[PDB]
């Protein structure tokens, strides 16, 4: 019954860290970062990364 | 005074119903299912 | 900064464990597990003349 008391602590900060985490992947494109993929393609390209 | 329905004559009737207490529960082998063991696939699943 | 320590993931179960739930600390219980080994493989070729 102590252990719901932490289970609901770790449930939210699971919620938290699954939002930062989403921002680090490049889901396929050459970068995660528009300012790199703004420097390095031309612009038909940029619009499909 | 006033009246009241009582009764004079029974039977028992008997009422069914189903709780459900579980599920049938399941493990999935998810490299496996995504990349089904090729290394070319595994290297852009960890674009995800 | 420094690696610390590893973990070679084929080498037997435990480690498939630890690399397929990502963690050192596993935390007692019954896990099912994913393949992390090479075994090269062979060929079988057949077709009509
Ligand atoms: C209560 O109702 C039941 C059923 O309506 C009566 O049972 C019947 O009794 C008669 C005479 O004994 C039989 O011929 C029937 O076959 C019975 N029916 C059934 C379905 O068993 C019962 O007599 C009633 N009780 C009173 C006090 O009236």
């Amino acid at each position: 019954a102590f252990n719901k008391v932490q289970d609901a602590v770790n449930a939210n900060a699971m919620a938290l860290s699954k939002l930062a985490a989403e921002l680090s992947n490049t889901f396929g494109a050459i970068s995660s970062s528009i300012s790199d993929i703004l420097a390095r393609l031309d612009t038909v390209e940029q619009e499909a990364q | 005074g006033f009246v009241v329905a009582v009764p004079t004559n029974f039977t028992f009737g008997v009422t069914q119903e189903f709780i459900e207490t579980t599920i049938q529960k399941i493990t999935v082998d998810c490299k496996q299912y995504v990349c089904n063991g090729f290394k070319k696939c595994e290297d852009l699943l960890k674009e995800y | 900064g420094y690696i610390t320590k590893a973990v070679d993931c084929g080498y037997d179960d435990l480690a498939q464990l630890q690399c397929s739930y990502e963690s050192f600390e596993v935390e007692t219980g019954v896990y099912s597990v994913s393949s992390f080994e090479a075994s090269p493989r062979g060929e079988f070729i057949e077709q009509a003349t």
